[PDB]
């Protein structure tokens, strides 16, 4: 059936967003945590969307399941492992994954999340667990895997330890710091703890991406690049509203992590426009195709490719070249970035 | 210094029940009932902790550091089936899948800073079969060297004879030090 049946690269996908219905169900039962459904099957439907509802009623889908996973060291490690496998089920030969370590902890964590009581799992223990899972999975399913730690926009308090963890687990799958959460929160990009983290990132060699431009002004993107010094951009769509910045970005070779099917469902793209992306295609821009949250959008990486192919006339020749940009823009050490490309060129029938 | 221990949870393990008659003085027979998983039924589950006995308070409950288990085991039913101390601060565990032809050894070090035990996935060690099950009855136990960076373990060789193998803790491959038709 496949849209693009060749080696792919993925840079923008959320761990909390990519969990198996069956193992949520399993951990619910075990822990005695109540759940809207009982079949692994019809549970996907209560958590999953098909109509393009919006960002309010989307963040509500997390409350359904997250309580069952968080605070359970056994689960953290398992969902990590099970994830690597689902990417190997798609074409994916290299992935970077992002999650908030604080959102899975139940101890030493500012507001304890998801309504759970204290508290044994520290956010450090978490990253460790997640790593052990990703490493076991790289080995067992043969996809190269590195991770990305998230700061939350409404919680600039946390972003201090987020970058500190990033530094200590550098030797183990963590390669970059992100910043998801809520964009349309007043002057968030400027919050003190947030900017000082990204400062330490630059000062310490820790690569940087930022969720910015999804549903929000081209100024959110501006602050991401200028004050925050991002190397890549989560989504970036409403940057086609400031041609000076847009064209100075293509100039400086900015990478755009793009989620086609996510856009439709979050409401960030309205169907009566040409997608943000089709512009990027004609404009020869540095960009990648991702998925964000497969569980909640009920998708596999193929849906984002099947969409781009069908809905907007993408061709294999384009697909090849954006997967190349992806690897080029990836946050791997140079030498391994080289061998990734080597692997890509070869399976695309290109040289060295 | 340390006391390691296992915890078994039999909550949903079915009960076997049978009558016990006792001395003739006992008017009504007793029904012994015991948690016992018959084949295909629901097994116990297990967890593993290590505690430090030097730092015991008498003013605070004492802290036990869980060691989760291989994610390659957590995807389904499993058993803890060997534990062997290697050094004063190094411990080795062997886990086994409910389908007993795949098993995994972990090797864990005390982490002075964190206060926890950390087992790197690059010291893990797999053992498997396609003709049958792993081990004579369960996987064999490692015998470490004094410094605890290598160990000897009886594994089954290429032609199916059980001989002594020599591993480095962070190296997939071992060398057999005995061979033969025995
Ligand atoms: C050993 O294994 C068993 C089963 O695998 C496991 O038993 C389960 O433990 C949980 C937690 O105690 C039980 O779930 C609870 O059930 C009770 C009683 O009806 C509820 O009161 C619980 O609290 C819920 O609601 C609270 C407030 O809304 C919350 O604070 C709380 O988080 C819950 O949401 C909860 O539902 C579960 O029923 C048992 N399962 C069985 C089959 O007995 C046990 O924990 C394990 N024990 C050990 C030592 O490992
Ligand atoms: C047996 O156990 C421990 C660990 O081998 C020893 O205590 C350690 O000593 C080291 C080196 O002197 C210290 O830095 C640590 O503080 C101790 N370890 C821990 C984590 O407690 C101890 O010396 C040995 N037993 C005795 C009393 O000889
Ligand atoms: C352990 O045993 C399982 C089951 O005996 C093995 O898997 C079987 O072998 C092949 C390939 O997987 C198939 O023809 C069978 O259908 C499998 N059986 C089933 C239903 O599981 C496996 O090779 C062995 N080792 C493992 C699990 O790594
Ligand atoms: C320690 O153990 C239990 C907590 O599970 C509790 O009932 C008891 O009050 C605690 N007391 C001490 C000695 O700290
Ligand atoms: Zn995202």
């Amino acid at each position: 059936t496949p849209a693009f049946d060749k080696p792919k690269v993925e840079l923008h996908v959320h761990l909390d967003g990519a969990i198996k219905p069956e193992t949520i169900l399993y951990y619910g039962k075990r822990r005695g945590i109540a759940l809207p459904a009982d079949t692994p099957e019809e549970l996907l439907n209560i958590i999953g969307m098909d109509k393009p509802l919006t960002l309010p009623d989307f963040l509500a889908k997390f409350d359904y399941y997250m309580p069952a996973i968080a605070g359970c060291r056994d689960a953290i490690k398992r969902i990590a492992y099970e994830f690597v496998e689902m990417k190997a089920k798609d074409g994916v030969v290299y992935v970077e994954v992002r999650y908030s370590p604080h959102l899975l902890a139940n101890s030493k964590v500012e507001p304890i999340p998801w309504n759970q009581a204290e508290g044994d799992l520290t956010p450090d223990e978490v990253v460790s667990l997640v790593n052990q899972g990703l490493q076991e999975g790289e080995r067992d399913f043969g996809v190269k895997v590195r991770s990305i730690l998230c700061c939350m926009r409404h919680q600039p308090s946390w972003s201090s330890e987020v970058v500190e963890l990033c530094k200590k687990y550098r030797e183990q799958t963590v390669v970059a710091i992100d910043l998801a959460g809520d964009e349309t929160i007043e002057g968030s990009s400027l919050f003190p703890g947030h900017v000082q983290a990204y400062a330490e990132a630059v000062k310490s060699g820790v690569h940087r991406t930022v969720h910015a431009g999804e549903v929000g002004s081209a100024n959110v993107v501006k602050e991401a690049v200028d004050t925050l010094k991002t190397e890549r951009l989560g989504h970036g769509y409403h940057t086609l509203e400031d041609t000076t910045l847009y064209n100075r970005l293509r100039q400086e070779n900015m990478h755009f992590e793009i989620c086609p099917w996510s856009s439709y469902l979050t409401g960030a793209w309205k169907p009566d426009t040409e997608h943000a992306v089709i512009r990027f295609k004609n404009d020869q821009v540095n960009y990648s195709l991702n998925t964000d949250d497969p569980l909640i959008f009920k998708s596999t990486l193929d849906t984002d490719y099947q969409m781009t192919k069908k809905d907007m006339g993408f061709t294999e020749e384009e697909f090849k070249r954006l997967n190349i940009n992806a690897a080029k823009s990836s946050f791997l050490p140079e030498d391994e970035k080289k061998e990734l490309l080597d692997l890509l060129y070869k399976a695309y029938r290109m040289p060295s | 210094t340390f006391l390691a221990y296992a915890q078994f949870n039999d909550t949903e393990v079915p009960l076997i029940e049978y009558s016990f008659y006792s001395d003739e003085s006992l008017q009504y027979p007793k029904t012994v009932r015991v948690p016992y998983p018959k084949a295909g039924a629901v097994n116990p589950t297990v967890k593993f902790f290590v505690v430090n006995t030097d730092s015991l308070s008498s003013v605070t409950n004492a802290t036990s550091i869980q060691i989760t288990a291989p994610a390659s085991m957590l995807i389904g039913d499993h058993y803890l089936c060997d534990v062997t101390w290697a050094t004063q601060e190094r411990i080795s565990l062997q886990w086994l899948r409910r389908i007993q032809n795949y098993s995994v050894m972990d090797i864990c070090d005390y982490d002075e800073s964190s206060g926890r035990w950390n087992c790197l996935v690059a010291r893990q060690h797999i053992e498997m079969s396609t003709t049958g099950w792993v081990g004579r009855f369960r996987p064999s136990e490692p015998h470490f060297t004094l410094d605890g960076n290598s160990f000897y373990k009886i594994i089954s060789n290429e032609e199916g004879y059980r001989h002594i193998c020599y591993f480095q803790i962070d190296k997939k491959d071992c060398t057999f030090i005995t061979k033969g038709t025995w």
